[PDB]
This record gives C-alpha cells, structure tokens and sequence, in this order.
C-alpha cells in the first residue's frame, strides 16, 4: 500500500502546483519554442533591413 | 475534464505568441518608414510583402 | 559542406528505419515477442518462475 | 486444469501476435523504400551542383 | 560585380536550404522534430504522451 | 480503443504526408534547377 | 545456435555497411569529377597567361 501510494505522487501538483511535473516540461517546451519562432523572425527580418 | 485541462494551458501558451507578433511589427513598421523615405525612389518590396 | 549534412542525414534516418525494420525482422522470424534479457527482463524472470 | 491455465498465462508474456508484427514491417519496407529513393535522387542531384 | 554574385549565389543557398528541409522531413518520415519544426503543438505532444 | 484514438491523434500531430511533401520536394528540385541555369547564364553574361 | 552467435560477432569486426560505403563512394565519386574540372579551367587561364 506504501508502493501504491508512491504511484499516485505522478498525480500529484506538488511540484507544478498549479501544475504537475508533466506540465513543467510541457510549459517549458512552448517557452523555447516561442523564443525560437519570435527570435528567429526578428533575426531574418534585420537580416533582410541590412 | 481532460479536454479542458488541454484547452486552458493551450489557449495560455497561444497569447504570448501574439504579443510576439506586435512588438515585431511594431520594429519592421519603426524601420520600413525610414527605407520608405530614406528608399527615396527604391522600395523594399520584400518589406511590403512580408509584413 | 552541407551537401555532406544532409547525405549524412539521410543516412542517418534511413538506418534508424532499417534498425526498426530488423528489430520488426527478429521478432518475425522467431514469433515470439521476446527472447533476451535487455527486450524486457521482467518477463523473463517471470518465466522461469512459471516455467 | 491448473496445467492448462498455466500455460494460457504463458503465451501472453512470451509469444507475439502476428498481425500487428506483419503490418508493422510491411509498411516499414514501404517507408525503407522511399527513403532509399531519397539517398539516390539527392546525391545525383548533388552532382548536378557540379556536373557544369 | 559583388551585388550580382550575391543575389543569385544566395538564390542558390535559399532553395537548397528550403530542399533540405523537406529532404529532411521526407527522410525522416516525421513532420514535426522541436521548437523550430512546432513551437506550439510539441507540447500537447507531450501531454498526450 | 482509448488507445487506438490516442495513438490515431497523435499521428494528426507528428507526422507528415507523404504525397503533399514528395510534391512540393519535385517542385522544389525544377526550382533549384531553375535558379542554377539562372546562375549559369548570368555569369555567361 | 551458439555458432550463429558466433558469426554475428565476427561481422563487428570485418562487414561494411553499404550505405555508408556506397554514399561515401558518390561523395568520392562527385569530389573526383568536380576536381577534374578545377584542373581544366586553372590550365586553360594559365594558357592565357600567356595567350
């Protein structure tokens, strides 16, 4: 029953609080990726101006 | 409820997305002005269409 | 340079689908969904017990 | 009866079933295939970049 | 005369670039890899995984 | 067959069409040989 | 089935990839014509050095 217990701390949001650890790689996945579109975008345009 | 756990966070992702959209435009518009003027009988047609 | 890169590439992607297609070829030509230990060990061990 | 039932629970940990397998390497070659396709017609191309 | 070279010679360069993209995703077979190949559905990837 | 569904939706995410990208990757290649005659030319100027 | 092992471990040591081999071979293929050719041209604006 501890061993069952362990299993349900995946379900937990303890650490994501508002979220759960699934979401923390998630959130952090868009972050780079809207980093990467906007930064890559503002690169090619200057690019462009210059 | 899972449908909805999708939905939420990937409306929440989606917004910066735009805010990212105007701050670029907003720079192009800043210098498409000057290539305009500045251009003084050129034009950056590739600015034109990418914006 | 880069004609190197994506030869390279392709040579990497077409091996990993042919290391798939032979893991696929394995468990064909024997039928049995497992025979070693690094497949999965726990069914292994559970079938010595059961043996 | 408790043989039989035993070596019932046998299969399950150790045999394959034979559909899922079949398919799944058919439509691996399929894909094995046409990524071949790719190699060659890249690399005659890539000589093209010089045959000139 | 350099303006010349450099508008065709980097014609040349976009579209090899532009091919090996999709030389990349046809090799591959997936049309979707990171950031810069899905910025935003990567990560109901990741929850659906 | 939760897991048909799943597996099915995720394929709308990663995958890739075969027939839209074989297309555009032939269209490509007569650009490509487009912008080489192009160079070709220019330099014979 | 121990020798089948066996030969397995042999290939580790002495068999060729063939795709490896044969894109290198393209490569090397591509390099030696294209090489030719830079020989061709740099002897033909030597012989208009003099001209």
């Amino acid at each position: 029953r501890n061993g069952q217990a362990l299993l349900d701390l995946q379900n937990s949001n303890v650490v994501g609080g508002n979220k759960t650890f699934n979401d923390a790689y998630a959130t952090l996945v868009s972050d780079v990726g809207n980093k990467t579109s906007t930064l890559k975008t503002s690169s090619t345009t200057q690019a462009n101006v210059v | 409820r899972d449908q909805d756990k999708q939905v939420n966070i990937a409306i929440g992702s989606s917004v910066a997305q735009i805010n990212n959209y105007a701050k670029q435009i907003a720079n192009l518009n800043d210098q498409i002005s000057r290539m305009t003027g500045v251009g003084a009988g050129a034009s950056p047609n590739d600015l034109l269409d990418q914006r | 340079i880069s004609t190197q890169m994506m030869y390279e590439q392709n040579m990497s992607g077409i091996t990993n689908s042919q290391a798939e297609w032979m893991k696929l070829g394995e468990q064909m030509s024997t039928g049995k969904r497992v025979t070693n230990p690094s497949d999965d060990p726990i069914a292994a061990s559970q079938a010595v017990v059961l043996s | 009866d408790r043989a039989l039932g035993q070596k019932l629970q046998m299969s399950n940990l150790v045999d394959v079933d034979w559909n899922s397998v079949i398919s799944s390497y058919v439509m691996q070659q399929a894909a094995l295939q046409a990524s071949y396709k790719t190699f060659t017609d890249m690399q005659g191309m890539s000589l093209f970049q010089l045959n000139r």
